[PDB]
C-alpha cells in the first residue's frame, strides 16, 4: 500500500540548518505530486508548501519563503525540506503528504517529524465522551459557500497526539480507501456531518475538517472523541 | 493499438498541466486511470477554440 515515513526530525539549535527527508514506497514518486504542512502544539495545521514531480514549480506561503525550500528525487522517491535560521516559531509537527488537492481517492498523509528549537469553519462540539459501539456525530459550519460543481470539496480528518491527520472522508460522501466502513459524511453547503457508527476505542483522537475551495486553505478548530468506559 | 503517449513531450506537458491544476486547488472524480475518450474531448474542445 501507500507508505511515508518522515526522518531528520529532532532537535535543532537557533540559527542553524536542518534537513528533514520522507522516503515514499508503494507508490510512483515520478507522477505524484508532494506537498508538506507544519503543525504547532495545540494549534491547528498550516501549509509549508507543495511541489510537482518533474521539479519545475515549487509553491510555499507568501509568509515562510525566506526560510524555506523544498526539493525532491524521484530516483530515490524521496523529497526533502530544508530550513535555515530557524526560530522559536520553528518548533513544530512537520508532515510531508501525497496531493490531496489533486486526487481525493489517493490522498494520504505521512507520519512526519517533529522539530524543537473568508471562510470561517467551526466545530461542533468542541469535546464530547461516547461509549463504545455507539455512533457519534460531529457538525462543522462555514462562513461562506464551500459548494463548487455539485461536490462539496471538504476533508475529515483525525489526528492523535503523536499521530498524524490521516484522511478519513474525502469530499463530505466518499470513505477512503484502507479506513473501515465506521465512518459516513453527510450535509449541505453550509453544514457538514460526520457520523461514527460503530464507535471503537482506537478513534479516540481530534477530528477535524478543512475545505480547501478557494484562498486560503483553512482548517478546522479540532474536536477531540473520549471513549466512555 | 495505441493513439496517446502519455510520455511524449507536448502530451506529457498537457498531462503535467492538468495535474497541476488538479493539484492547485481541487477538481471533479479522480483518476490514474485514464480514458482515451477524455483525451478525445479535450482535443476537440481545442478543435472547436481554434476554429
Ligand atoms: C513514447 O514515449 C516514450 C517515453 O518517453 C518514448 O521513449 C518514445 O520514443 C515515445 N514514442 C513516440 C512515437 O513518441
Amino acid at each position: 500500500e501507500v507508505k511515508l515515513l518522515e526522518s531528520g526530525g529532532g532537535l535543532v539549535q537557533p540559527g542553524g540548518s536542518l534537513k528533514l527527508s520522507c522516503a515514499a514506497s508503494g507508490f510512483d514518486f515520478s507522477e505524484y505530486w508532494m506537498s508538506w504542512v507544519r503543525q504547532a502544539p495545540g494549534k491547528g495545521l498550516e501549509w509549508i508548501g507543495e511541489i510537482n514531480p518533474d521539479s519545475s514549480s515549487i509553491d510555499y506561503t507568501p509568509s515562510l519563503k525566506d526560510k524555506i525550500i523544498i526539493s525532491r528525487d524521484n530516483a530515490k522517491k524521496t523529497l526533502y525540506l530544508q530550513l535555515s535560521k530557524v526560530r522559536s516559531e520553528d518548533t513544530a509537527l512537520y508532515y510531508c503528504a501525497r496531493p490531496r488537492g489533486n486526487y481525493v481517492v489517493m490522498d494520504y498523509w505521512g507520519q512526519g517529524t517533529s522539530v524543537t528549537v473568508n471562510i470561517v469553519l467551526t466545530q461542533s462540539p468542541a469535546s464530547l465522551a461516547v461509549s463504545l459501539g455507539q455512533r457519534a456525530t460531529i457538525s462543522c459550519r462555514a462562513s461562506e459557500s464551500v459548494d463548487s460543481y455539485g461536490s462539496s470539496f471538504v476533508h475529515w480528518y483525525q489526528q492523535k497526539p503523536g499521530q498524524p491527520p490521516k484522511l478519513l472522508i474525502f469530499l463530505a460522501s466518499k470513505l477512503e480507501s484502507g479506513v473501515p466502513a465506521r465512518f459516513s459524511g453527510s450535509g449541505s453547503r453550509t453544514d457538514f456531518t460526520l457520523t461514527i457508527d460503530p464507535v471503537e476505542a482506537d478513534d479516540a483522537a481530534t477530528y477535524y475538517c478543512q475545505q480547501t475551495n478557494e484562498d486560503p486553505y483553512t482548517f478546522g478548530g479540532g474536536t477531540k472523541l473520549e471513549i466512555k468506559r | 493499438f495505441q493513439l496517446v503517449n502519455y510520455t511524449d513531450t507536448i502530451p506529457a506537458r498537457i498531462m503535467q498541466q492538468w495535474r497541476t491544476s488538479d493539484s492547485r486547488d481541487h477538481t471533479r472524480v479522480d483518476w490514474k486511470r485514464p480514458k482515451y475518450t477524455s483525451a478525445l474531448t479535450y482535443d476537440g474542445v481545442k478543435v472547436m477554440a481554434e476554429a
